[PDB]
RNA sequence: AGAGCACUGAUAGGGCUAGGGGGCCCACCAGCCUACCAAACCCUGUCAAACUCCGAAGGGUCCCAGGUGGAGCCUGGGAGUGAGGGCGCGAGCGAUAACGUCCGCGUCCGAGCGCGGGAACAACCGAGACCGCCAGCUAAGGCCCCCAAGUCUGGGCUAAGUGGUAAAGGAUGUGGCGCCGCGAAGACAGCCAGGAGGUUGGCUUAGAAGCAGCCAUCCUUUAAAGAGUGCGUAAUAGCUCACUGGUCGAGUGGCGCCGCGCCGAAAAUGAUCGGGGCCUAAGCCCAGCGCCGAAGCUGCGGGUCUGGGGGAUGACCCCA
RNA sequence: UCGCCUCCUAAAAGGUAACGGAGGCGCCCAAAGGUCCCCUCAGGCGGGACGGAAAUCCGCCGGAGAGCGCAAGGGUAGAA
RNA sequence: CAUCGAUCAACGGAUAAAAGUUACCCCGGGGAUAACAGGCUGAUCUCCCCCGAGCGUCCACAGCGGCGGGGAGGUUUGGC
RNA sequence: UCCCCCGUGCCCAUAGCGGCGUGGAACCACCCGUUCCCAUUCCGAACACGGAAGUGAAACGCGCCAGCGCCGAUGGUACUGGGCGGGCGACCGCCUGGGAGAGUAGGUCGGUGCGGGGG
């Protein structure tokens, strides 16, 4: 069902498990071995609006400027059952760009 | 049957599990030492169960021939003997509970039992029930 | 006395080493191979990885352990450090 | 603690490799030769290994 | 039905195995005791009193309880026992078997048939306290080809099952004769 | 190994049930019973080198520690060996034969045909022989004589020479145990008396009166007799079976188990545990002290090798 | 029969012999190769125009008994 | 440097190129290895028995002993 | 520090199957529409976007049962190192270490760490 889960587990640490609700969107940074959860980002558990996609992409601009200063930069994506396409990219397409 | 050909030997080890308890029946044989019982004494003892009372019991054979014999004929020495030529056997260890019956009184069956004991090349001792049941 | 000749069951192959070959707290270098096996039986670990016949190698030095994941199979890793 | 003590009276003729072997651990060579030494259990079990060979004394 | 017992603790079991003893243990829900009786006296009781008969233990403490076998490891080869489980009762529910005490003879044994008491006994679900004795069966309606199994039985008072209705108890079978031998070793 | 049936296949009984066998609906083409053959599934109880839901003792490997052993490692000079064999064990083949073979572990002969027991007997048992001594301790095994050492002590066992070689099987050999029946109201064995009518029970035949076969599983007078335990009969009649009474007078019978024996058991030069010969123990089971014993150990002496030690030293002197 | 592969004999490290017991190979794939993505079987029950014990469908049950080119074994749907 | 010509299948491959007979025979050795026997076994053979289904006018046993089972001998055919 | 919900990770069936009650404030799912990104070897079934008419029925999480399933001792046994004994034979027995399998009582409708939201 999951499969990247262990695709990444492969390759270094820093699972970015994103989840994606009908009208929800969470974005952790969450690193194995020690199995530990680091930055927190979300919107319907933060404060941002609702309108889907163009709300991703802010949460999206949130875990750079609070994970720049935690010393973060190595991006470890964690697509869920999604396909990487409206939502996800736009959370995604922030990160980096953050 | 189905089975597959032909089958090692097995050395008759430790004289245990080859072992049971009188279960659905009222006296039943017991074998004293180990053998390789053949499906051709079975039937013997078998029928001189039910000749001794015409009309009457039921006999419970419990060992069943699920082995390989193996001969050659009077050659020498090449390949594994197709064999079979007496059939098949049952391995036996003590303890077994060989046959046992239903259907009569003892002194009506005291002999049945006696008298098959008689087909079998190990010593047997008939088993009245005790009811000892696990 | 003359019989006859032959049947068809004495053909064989010829050994494979199966084994585990490194064990469970030995030190092993880089590079080093820790099982040979037919499969997926012991799947590989923290610092290990298998090319092509399940051929679990350390990835860099260290020390052999055994965990079991009871359903997950079984796991060999490397513990670098020292 | 004390000690071990150990006496043999038996042969190493028709036993095995690893049981000689033992005995030149212990030490033992000849007949009615004696060992003694300090009841440590990693040396207890070569006696325990050969405990029909050797006959053993507390001191 | 009353029967002595004594206490084995760390000596060794084939010892009094020889001199005439027997080992067993007890068990229930908050002790378990290594103990050892004579093996004359439990073969002069248990014959009858089998894994059902009133079972008692009085021990040199003085004490004295109803109890019961629930296994016998019996010697497989020399036909003897050697160990026994001992189930110590108090009052919460206990499974256990029943003898089958069958009463009359069929009608099948007329024209030709045996009775096969399949299971003289069932595993039942009671209390101690209702320790019924038989459950009797008017087995003789029954002819060559009538079975009778768990559904087939009016329980005693108190009394109900753990196996299934949907198993077996006892049947009369065809006999055998030599008739029939044709269809036999020549066929 | 073991054990188990959860996978692979095998199997006895029963059960319910897809299919078919007998029999009606005698045909729309389906249906119900079934001492019939039968799979699916369940319980009962199982089989397996190429089945394992489990799983050892042991086995291999790394770390730590003991371990100085002719340990282990490295370099180089030189060889020999590469037909093996026996025994214990685990398998395969073979006939759960072969003093037959192919494997694995270990042991020993080969190289220990050098010693002691096994009468003899390379590898079964003990035990590694550097030499000498008319010294002592011992292992195997042995203690009446050849033949060195108790005709040792206590407790049982067997009357066959078991010992001093073999079975399935039979038994009234003998001893020990446990499970009970009977009996002073009188029991086991003997002796005397009685032992019958219904009834020649039903089927069965030339016949079946109890004695051919099958079947059920009656009523009585009497203190007591059973549709009869054998002979006898062709069927019969006759005896005797248990059962009642008296006699009678100090006990009896049945089941199974083990410890030791009996028969079974017939071969070719002359026969025998090696021989004599043996509470006839000099045999078997158990307990105890004692004794003989091999080149093994110890004692003294001698040789040689390795290593340490004494010498500002060749040599000699010490100890393992 | 002579080379190579799979299971047992192989006595739970490797390896092990016998004219022991049972079976295969001398090929192949431009996709049967790699990367990214979607999906997860056989079988059974019960309904379904053909056919019909068994055709494509549908609801349920279905943890691997299917499949993975070919012999067998290991592995494996948390995919190969 | 990359690559080609293999049932060199007797598949670590003597040559690139190879089948038989000999009782007219010879030589070097082998019981490391076959016939005759000596030895082990004793499957078969001969003899013997155990149970007892039945035959024998009635009745297992005067004499016979289904299906089975266990033995002695080492005279046959064989195995080593 | 605790309880619920959500994402998730570990121990790997004392988590599973089946049944029974609850949960809808937020949570998440069902649900409305396929105009645009995306898509079905037909199909907004699924992937996807936009979203508030309806609901907790489904699916899901939480509590109870023990029928199946699983876990499962102690005890004793088979077996086996190692030493030894008996029978020619198939095999058996003794001692010291190790100690099963299955079967019994019993247990079980999980435990726990991180973050986030709501209590
Ligand atoms: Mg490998
Ligand atoms: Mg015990
Ligand atoms: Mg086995
Ligand atoms: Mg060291
Ligand atoms: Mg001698
Ligand atoms: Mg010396
Ligand atoms: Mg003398
Ligand atoms: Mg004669
Ligand atoms: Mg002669
Ligand atoms: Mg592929
Ligand atoms: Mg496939
Ligand atoms: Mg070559
Ligand atoms: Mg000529
Ligand atoms: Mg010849
Ligand atoms: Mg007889
Ligand atoms: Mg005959
Ligand atoms: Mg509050």
């Amino acid at each position: 069902k999951f499969r990247v889960r262990n695709r990444i587990k492969r390759t270094g640490r820093l699972r970015l498990s994103v989840f994606r609700s009908l009208k929800h969107i969470y974005a952790q940074i969450i690193d194995d071995e020690k199995g530990v959860t680091l930055v927190s980002a979300s919107s319907l558990a933060l404060k941002l609006k609702g309108n889907k996609t163009e709300v991703a992409r802010q949460v999206g601009r949130a875990l750079a400027e609070k994970a720049l200063a935690l010393g973060i930069k190595q991006v470890a994506f964690d697509r869920g059952p999604y396909k990487y396409h409206g939502r996800v990219k736009a959370l995604a397409e922030g990160a980096r760009e953050g | 049957r189905m089975k597959y050909r032909k089958q090692q030997r097995g050395r008759l080890k430790g004289a245990t599990k080859g072992g049971d308890y009188v279960a659905f029946g009222d006296f039943g044989l017991v074998a004293l030492e180990p053998a390789w019982i053949t499906a051709q004494q079975i039937e013997a003892a078998r029928v001189a169960m039910v000749r001794h009372f015409r009309r009457g019991g039921k006999i419970f054979i419990r060992i069943f021939p699920d082995k390989p014999y193996t001969k050659k004929p009077l050659e020498v020495r090449m390949g594994k003997g197709k064999g079979n030529v007496e059939g098949y056997v049952a391995v036996v260890k003590p303890g077994r509970v060989m046959f046992e019956v239903a259907g009569v009184t003892e002194e009506q069956a005291m002999e049945a039992l006696r008298i098959a004991g008689h087909k079998l090349p190990i010593k047997t001792k008939i088993v009245r029930r005790d009811a000892y049941d696990e | 006395k003359k019989g006859l000749g032959s049947t068809r069951n004495g053909r064989d192959s010829q050994a494979k080493r199966l084994g585990v070959k490194r064990y469970e707290g030995q030190v092993v270098r880089a590079g080093n191979i820790l099982v040979r096996q037919r499969g997926t039986r012991f799947k590989p670990g923290k610092n290990v990885g298998m090319g092509r016949d399940f051929t679990l190698f350390a990835l860099v030095d260290g020390v052999v352990e055994f965990q079991d994941r009871g359903r997950l199979g079984r796991y060999v890793h490397v513990r670098p450090l020292a | 603690m004390p000690r071990l003590k150990v006496k043999l009276v038996k042969s190493p003729i028709g036993y095995p490799k690893d049981q000689k072997a033992a005995l030149k651990a212990l030490g033992l060579r000849r007949l009615q030769q004696e060992r003694v030494l300090e009841d440590t259990p990693a040396i207890r079990g070569n006696v325990e290994k050969v405990a029909h060979l050797v006959r053993v004394e507390v001191v | 039905y009353r029967l002595k017992a004594y206490y084995r603790e760390g000596e060794k079991p084939s010892a009094l195995r020889r001199a005439g003893k027997l080992p067993g243990v007890m068990y229930n829900r908050h002790l378990n005791r290594k103990v050892y009786v004579d093996l004359v006296e439990f073969d002069k009781v248990f014959r009858q009193a089998s894994i059902h008969h009133v079972i008692v233990l009085e021990l040199p403490d003085g004490q004295s309880l109803p109890t019961l076998v629930r296994q016998v490891n019996l010697d497989k080869r020399r036909r003897r026992p050697e160990h026994v489980d001992f189930f110590v009762l108090s009052d919460e529910p206990v499974e256990m078997y029943v003898p089958l005490r069958f009463v009359g003879t069929p009608a099948g044994v007329r024209a030709g048939g045996v009775l096969q008491e399949i299971h003289r006994d069932i595993l039942v679900k009671v209390s101690p306290r209702n320790i019924p004795e038989f459950i009797e069966v008017d087995v003789s309606g029954l002819e060559i080809g009538d079975s009778l199994h768990a559904s087939d039985l009016k329980l005693p008072p108190g009394v109900e099952l753990a196996v299934s209705p949907e198993e077996t108890i006892a049947a009369v079978v065809p006999p055998e004769d030599v008739e029939k031998l044709a269809e036999e070793a020549a066929a």
